[PDB]
């Protein structure tokens, strides 16, 4: 806790610290901490500082020592890739290191086993073919800065090296850079050293990102190209580069977006792409109106800066063709899109207020919508307007009101879209999957990281459930690895134990005693509400501390105690959001379509005769998907890419300390350092330790009369370190972090004689290094001076 | 193009013009000559140049590769927190120390000409001098 | 006669990032670069906010014109050679600001070959030629 004073009790002349107290901090939301120097005369119980960075007034002020943090003064952040290698890993230190690297355009930085990637919001040209080649063909990969290609290389290296499947997991907030990382990593995997015969299957996989972004991405306030779903891929890369087989899985597609969008938010790209992009012939074929002339599409949001939908659309048509879709197949896809868009524009009115019907002006519109969707218009009209209640014993033919028929119409638009999207994926998989399945594959998950908002719904619950499963994966692989290491050197794995989220998993998933188990049972109930669900949850989950109720709206709100903190969810419309799946008889009308693609949309979709079955609901079906997806990932060796959005402004070189720190917490970058420090963290071979800690005791080091495993135990006993800080090991000297830091202090104490010499040496070399950098910029300077003089003549 | 022959005659002596005078003329025309361009022609025709050589010198004084991104390099080098702003004191020390060094007055003048404030946007300072 | 002012001035602005005030830590790098060494008391006695004019005065008062780098090797002592990887051992042990590249640069500049020992009488000698 800040070693600012000498033995005399006097402050070290110039002693720099980090601090959370400054007017700069008050006046600037971007800055969290400032650099200070501890003023001469400062007291032990309370310090007197002066701000040095960012520049200040010079005014001395007081801070309690619990607001002073150690400074990593005199350290080049571009000199090394892991945050853990810093002498001090406190919050302001870790943040600064990340900042300096960011502004020097080094975004990737590890926190073993994590790779932090800060969104530059600018093309750095670090993922070019020239960069893929460098990262692919370099002799010793370690003599290269951290990169997503570092992770892709390492992953493909272990897959082929020990014949074990691998999974790269890209996570973070919306607009942090997951999809871009995912696209870079794939681009690298597609670069072959000498070629690819399975180029047709590779070309189809690469043709899948534009297609998937068109149908699955949208312009949100937070991201202009926001992935509205979870993506999982299984790849089969040749050891010399080149994808050979693949399998794509989309999940949790945002259904609501097809119907309505918030403002400054668009629908799915394809709607915009297709309407601005379709040619004269295409427009008449389907009868297309302008982007503004469609109900399901927010008419204000229609344009996105830097996005050219006409050009993007051309690229989608080519991509669909490269996915081995015929001109007919493509024409069927766009007839279904024109159908979804046209059906939305059908108006419904109350037919007194008893039942409802189609507006006569809109009858042709309705019929065209069904034709385009290759559906029977009469039978579709029937399902939207005829209610078949089962009152008492018998079936009772009744009619749907305006609001209800509007909901069933919207249900069709949504279901038809989602199913078309999933079919496009299913078709791609048919042309890219290996006939007998995957022996050893390369997994790739592009999932939305932990989500916290002002109001959290069922959408964020499913995301935060998935994110709990991945965190379990992190902590288990952290343990597994560090535990196998100790075991191999014959060390006690006893002082090695850390937190399990098993307690919050049970409260969220476990059948019978979980939020999701009581969400399912309430949907299946012949009379269950959002209040009844929370009341049942607050009564049956008192056994674990992870389920807690709410202060304001106690029966409407509930809060779960996640790994990353307490997240409050609003149970309003939770029962509605789980029941949002197409209603049995309409599905039969679709399955009876003459067109082979429309028949294929709802293949084996079991009929909904009575009230919604277990596996029909969104929550139930999703837990099955997640469990299956998880077990497959738990089978592979993981890799973690953590993405950080540095600013809310989508701007380059704009660092925002507070936002960035919430992210360092949610992605466990800080905990990744914590875990790496614990136990016997310093581990280096007998030969290594002796090159390093030679001068602790030069006598025991400089000796032939003793072996290397024994030279070390001599130095260590003589050193002072308690046997409580070091273990000998089989091949490696295992030293605790604290022990290894003390041991260095002993070595420096021995070379007290060398201090002034090494000072002068280092200092002179830096002065030289410094002038050399200034020489590089001297031809540019000569220019500013030539023009200053040119400007002076003109007077 | 004609100003070239107009300016030449004014400082010329027996058909030949001194580099110091030839450089001054290049500035009047709107070109930015450095000690390199002067050492380039000195290395080819001496100190006094004919009309034929004068043009050949103004040919080297044509610096097209000149733009804000190219000029800021040195100022950008000392903007360690990457704000896009340097003090007048910082910028004065750069202009008066390395390269074709300006007088401590020439530097103050040009920085005071651009802004009143101590903190100068060197991207704008460079854009301005180039004009 | 030997006026180091031009060399002192430039060095201050290399460490001070062209500003006219250096922070303590960087002043210590600066003075050390000219072979100056201060005692913990001498240091404690310095002004908290060191400026250009202070440094230039101090530099004149403390720079050893007759023998800079006396701390690497003294010509008035006598015992000046040690193994190459031994030197680097001490360099790394004292947590140098220098990287694996800077260290090797210093090595081929001073040591012409790969001769088993590195002589300090030559380390001081080469650094003085690079003042
Ligand atoms: N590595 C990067 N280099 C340049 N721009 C990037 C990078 N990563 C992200 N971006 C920009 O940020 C936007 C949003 O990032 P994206 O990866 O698509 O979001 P998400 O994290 O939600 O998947 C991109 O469309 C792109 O403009
Ligand atoms: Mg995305």
């Amino acid at each position: 806790n800040v070693e600012a004073f000498d033995k005399s009790g006097s402050v070290f002349k110039g002693y720099q610290i980090w601090t959370d107290i400054s007017p700069t901090i008050e006046n600037d939301p971007n800055i969290m901490f400032v650099k200070c120097v501890v003023q001469q005369g400062s007291k032990k119980e309370k310090l007197t500082v002066v701000q040095i960075d960012p520049p200040g007034t010079g005014t001395p002020y007081d801070i309690d020592p619990t607001h002073a943090w150690n400074c990593n003064s005199q350290v080049d952040p571009m000199s090394f890739g892991d945050i853990g290698l810093l002498n001090h890993t406190n919050i302001p230190c870790v943040l600064d290191f990340l900042k300096h690297r960011y502004l020097k355009n080094q975004i990737y930085t590890t926190a073993v086993p994590l790779i932090v990637a800060i969104n530059p919001y600018k093309d750095l040209g670090n993922t070019t073919n020239e960069w893929i080649r460098r990262y692919r063909d370099t002799a010793d990969h370690t003599k290269l800065p951290p990169h997503v290609f570092t992770c892709a290389r390492e992953a493909l290296s272990n897959l082929h090296g020990v014949n074990k499947s691998q999974t790269i997991i890209v996570s973070g907030e919306s607009g942090a850079g997951k999809t871009e990382a995912t696209k870079q990593i794939m681009r690298y995997f597609a670069s072959s050293k000498s070629g690819n015969m399975d180029l047709r299957i590779q070309t189809a996989i690469m043709a899948a990102n534009p297609v998937l972004e068109a149908f699955g991405n949208a312009k949100t306030i937070r991201n202009n190209n926001s992935s509205r779903f979870g993506r999982f891929m299984q790849l089969v890369i040749s050891h010399e580069g080149g994808i050979r087989y693949g399998s794509v899985v989309a999940f949790l597609l945002e259904k609501s977006r097809i119907i309505t969008q918030d403002d400054n938010e668009r629908s799915y790209h394809i709607f915009y792409q297709f309407l601005k992009g379709a040619n004269s012939t295409m427009k008449s074929k389907f009868g297309l109106k302008g982007v503004t002339e469609y109900k399901l599409l927010n008419p204000n949001s229609t344009e996105v800066s830097g996005v050219d939908d006409v050009k993007d659309f051309e690229e989608v048509i080519e991509s669909l063709k490269n996915m081995e879709l015929s001109e007919s197949d493509i024409e069927v896809i766009f007839s279904i899109v024109a159908g979804i868009l046209t059906l939305g524009n059908v108006r419904l009115i109350e037919k007194q207020s008893d039942a409802a019907a189609i507006m006569d002006e809109d009858m042709g519109v309705f019929n065209k919508a069904c034709e385009l969707m290759y559906l029977d218009p009469e039978l579709i009209k029937r399902e939207i307007l005829i209610k078949v209640t089962v009152a008492g014993g018998t079936k009772i033919e009744g009619r749907w009101n305006k609001n209800d028929a509007e909901v069933l119409k919207s249900s069709l638009c949504k279901a038809m879209y989602e199913k078309l999207f999933l079919w496009i994926i299913r078709h791609l998989n048919s042309r890219i999957e290996p006939e007998g399945g995957f022996k050893t594959f390369m997994g790739m998950l592009d999932i939305f990281g932990f989500e916290v908002f002002k109001n959290n719904s069922l959408e964020q619950l499913f995301i935060n459930i998935t994110n709990e499963m991945l965190q379990k994966n992190f902590v288990d692989i952290v343990f597994e690895r560090e535990s196998k290491l100790y075991k191999d050197e014959g060390i006690s794995t006893a002082e090695l134990k850390y937190t399990s989220n098993k307690e919050v998993i049970n409260v969220l998933c476990e059948k019978g005693k979980s939020v999701l188990s009581y969400l399912e049972d309430q949907c299946l109930a012949p009379g269950g509400t959002d209040e009844k669900f929370v009341s049942s949850c607050a009564t049956n989950l008192k056994e674990n501390n992870k389920f807690t109720p709410a202060k304001v709206a106690s029966n409407k709100n509930f809060i779960i105690q996640h790994t990353i903190g307490p997240i409050q969810y609003c149970a309003e419309s939770f029962l509605l959001k789980n029941k949002d799946v197409l209603r049995g008889d309409l599905v039969e009308v679709i399955k009876d379509s003459p067109n082979p693609i429309v028949q294929q949309l709802f293949e084996g979709q079991v009929i909904e005769k009575g009230k919604i079955a277990k596996g029909s609901l969104i929550g139930s079906q999703f837990l099955n998907q997640l469990t299956s997806l998880m077990n497959l990932i738990n089978s592979t060796e993981p890799h973690f890419i953590r993405c950080i959005k540095p600013n809310e402004n989508k701007k380059p070189l704009e660092w925002c300390e507070p936002k960035i720190l919430i992210q360092l917490h949610a992605l466990s970058i800080l905990e990744a350092l914590v875990l790496r420090q614990l136990g016997y963290s310093y581990r280096r071979t007998f030969e290594e330790f002796l090159y390093q800690y030679k001068f602790v005791d030069i006598a025991a080091a400089e000796d032939s009369s003793v072996e290397n495993q024994n030279k070390c135990v001599n130095i260590l006993k003589l050193s002072g370190l308690s046997e409580s800080m070091y273990k000998i090991g089989k091949s490696m000297v295992f030293l605790k972090q604290e022990g290894a830091k003390i041991l260095t202090k002993i070595q420096r104490e021995k070379l007290v004689e060398w201090e002034n010499c090494v000072s002068v040496i280092e200092a002179a070399i830096l002065k030289h290094k410094y002038k050399q950098k200034v020489n590089k910029n001297i031809p540019s300077l000569l220019r500013v001076q030539a023009h200053i003089r040119k400007k002076m003549v003109a007077q | 193009e004609s100003d070239v022959r107009i300016y030449f005659n004014e400082k010329s002596s027996g058909g030949k013009i001194s580099i110091d005078n030839a450089s001054y003329n290049a500035r009047k025309l709107g070109l930015a000559p450095s000690s390199i361009d002067e050492k380039k022609i000195k290395e080819l025709y001496g100190d006094n140049l004919t009309y034929e050589q004068y043009l050949e010198y103004l040919s080297i004084c044509v610096h097209d590769k000149d733009n804000v991104e190219e000029l800021i390099k040195m100022f950008a080098h000392f903007d360690n927190n990457c704000t896009g702003y340097l003090t007048k004191s910082q910028m004065k020390n750069i202009l008066t120390t390395w390269g074709d060094a300006l007088t401590d007055q020439e530097a103050i003048d040009a920085l005071n000409a651009f802004s009143s404030e101590d903190n100068i946007d060197y991207k704008l300072f460079c854009e301005d001098i180039l004009q | 006669a030997s006026d180091m002012e031009e060399k002192f001035r430039e060095a201050f602005i290399l460490f001070s990032s062209c500003s006219d005030h250096i922070e303590m830590y960087k002043f210590f790098e600066l003075m050390n670069s000219f072979g100056i060494i201060l005692t913990n008391d001498e240091k404690a006695a310095l002004p908290n906010d060191i400026n250009m004019d202070y440094w230039l005065n101090f530099a004149k008062k403390h720079y050893n014109y007759e023998q800079p780098f006396k701390h690497i090797n003294n010509v008035n002592e006598q015992n000046v050679q040690i193994k190459i990887d031994n030197f680097l051992g001490i360099m790394k042990a004292l947590d140098t600001r220098l990287t694996e590249s800077d260290l090797n640069i210093l090595l081929q500049i001073t040591n012409p070959e790969n001769k088993s020992t590195l002589n300090l009488k030559t380390v001081s000698q080469k650094l003085t030629e690079s003042i």
